[PDB]
């Protein structure tokens, strides 16, 4: 991979305070990451453990344990209306209740639930690794419609979590097509094709901002869409499996060899790149104060200026590394690392 | 790129570490074997499919299903996952076998051949290891390359299968 760069801090980045959580997600690659929800933090490992923290102090609040299989926890965490929602990949999506860890209810789903679960309209939905799309009912869990998408014969692990907007999901598949359902009863809307050298996952989140979806499939594109019908506005030959920003009339990515990129909203056009932390295999990014932040396999945060690209600041946090998405919101900025340990990191 | 994880969904029978013991894929190397490794092969895949198929069928399970099978690659490209989705179906039990087809008038001793224990479960080896004594039956009295096949028909009422059997002699040999 890329070697560290020296760089001059502009500020010097702390770790507010750190939690254990049982042993993480290790090398099982997953979506696995901590939720914030009312000064509380709500975090997981994959043998089954889930707690909620102090968003403050990082102090326990409660902890309980889903295996009492391994429970195989991997997608989300999501906080939704005093419910914590959990994929797991045997098929399982949990709600527990954020005031105890209580189970609400649990809900078996028609396979391994990878995506972060995404919570709209009074539903909670589930993107599984063999292709189906669930809404569940937030109150009982019972599953009200699926959705089949086409499985490619090889693909990237992991699954698109939909975005919502005006009644209907937008979700990548694992085929290289975006596609809009009404949330109502499942009703495919419109799909449209955005895409080893021919994988085409859309793994990432779609994000809707002005009637326009903007997605990115893995080997490219990124492409902008028209909301009402699915009609490609423009493209670029780009590609990734993280989230990105869209953020004033800015996009923010980080592609599949890990250069970090902003673009202009319209028409995608590069303003700058930055390539120096190639294949050190970046998290996706989040913007802090002002910054984009992300983490690397080597367990290192960088701060990156978003008018020019420039390192203002770099952190060595953790020594099992990153992997899942940090989360910044409520003032916070918060990332778990492959042992399981939860950060709260202050600019 | 390893295998970092072979996973069953659907098992409710049989544990997910007892099912995958039997594969040639492994998400894990044993220490009593040396030679093994987590390396992906297509073939390999393909053959571990119809052991988990054989388990069940082996075990009464006449409906058994694999529903899909997913084999995805992480991001980094240095992980590989197997995913194997299965509806088990409920245990059958034999009610009867029944033979029919050119048995070249040897319709006893095939029907000798086909007697059923009584509330046996159905077995999907047996009923290939019985389609293997009728061809060899048939093979003491010439006839080398006799043609069998076996159509289970499935009662999910009873939870009985019975077996139709087409034998096919063929030609003698001198
Ligand atoms: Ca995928």
């Amino acid at each position: 991979m890329s070697p560290l760069p020296t760089v001059e801090n502009q500020f010097t980045p702390t770790t507010a305070w750190s939690t254990s959580v049982g042993s993480g997600i290790g090398n099982f690659y997953s979506n696995l990451h901590p939720a914030l929800a009312d000064n509380v933090v709500y975090a997981a490992d994959r043998a089954g453990l889930v707690k909620a923290l102090n968003a403050d102090d990082g102090k326990e609040i409660w902890s309980v344990s889903l295996a009492e299989e391994p429970a195989l926890l991997s997608g989300g965490v999501t906080v939704s209306g005093g419910h914590v929602y959990i994929g797991s990949e045997k098929a399982q999506v949990y709600a527990l209740n954020t005031s105890d860890g209580t189970v609400a209810w649990q809900t078996k789903v028609a396979g391994e639930a990878l995506s972060r679960p995404v919570v709209s309209d009074g539903l909670v939905l589930i993107h599984t690794s063999n292709g189906q799309l669930q809404a569940l009912n937030e109150a009982d869990g019972a599953v009200k419609w699926t959705v089949n998408l086409d499985m490619p014969s090889l693909s990237l692990r992991g699954e698109s979590a939909p975005t919502t907007a005006f009644g209907a999901a937008v979700v990548g598949g694992d085929n290289g097509r975006v596609s809009a359902v009404l949330m109502e009863q499942g009703q495919m809307i419109w799909q449209q094709r955005i895409s080893i050298d021919r994988l085409s996952d859309v793994d990432t989140t779609p994000v809707v901002v002005n009637g326009v979806v903007f997605a990115l499939a893995y080997n490219g594109n990124l492409t902008a869409l028209d909301l009402r019908s699915g009609q490609i506005m423009w493209k670029r030959e780009l590609g990734s499996v993280n989230d990105f920003i869209v953020d004033g009339n800015r996009i923010y990515l980080v592609d599949q060899n890990d250069r970090v990129m902003a673009l202009t909203i319209d028409g995608g056009v590069t303003l700058w790149t930055q390539s120096d932390l190639l294949h050190r295999l970046l998290t996706s990014p989040v913007l802090y104060n002002g910054n984009l932040v992300v983490g690397d396999s080597e367990g290192y945060l960088h701060w990156i200026n978003v008018e020019d690209g420039r390192f203002v600041a770099q952190q060595k946090v953790d020594s099992s590394g990153f992997q899942t998405e940090p989360v910044a919101a409520d003032g916070k900025l918060l990332i778990q690392a492959k042992d399981g340990t939860v950060y709260s990191i202050t600019r | 790129a390893e295998i970092q994880q072979i996973n069953i969904v659907g098992n409710h029978a049989f544990t997910t570490d007892e099912l995958i013991s039997h594969f040639q894929l492994r998400d894990e190397v044993p220490w009593w074997n040396v030679v093994g490794d987590r390396k992906y092969q297509k073939q390999k895949l393909a053959g571990d499919l119809e052991t988990l198929r054989s388990y069940y069928l082996d075990r009464g399970y006449a409906r058994f299903n694999i529903d899909s099978t997913q084999v995805s690659l992480t991001p980094d490209k240095k992980g590989i996952y197997v995913t194997v989705n299965i509806t088990e179906g409920d245990q059958y039990k034999l009610s009867g076998v029944e033979v029919s087809g050119n048995l070249a008038g040897h319709s006893a001793e095939i029907e000798q051949l086909t007697k059923i224990e009584p509330g046996e479960l159905y077995n999907g080896t047996k009923v290939t290891k019985m389609e293997d004594d009728i061809k060899k039956l048939l093979g003491r009295y010439g006839y080398a390359y006799p043609r069998v096949q076996s159509m289970p028909e499935i009662n999910d009422a009873d939870k009985t299968v019975k077996l139709r059997v087409n034998v096919d002699a063929g030609n003698r040999f001198y």
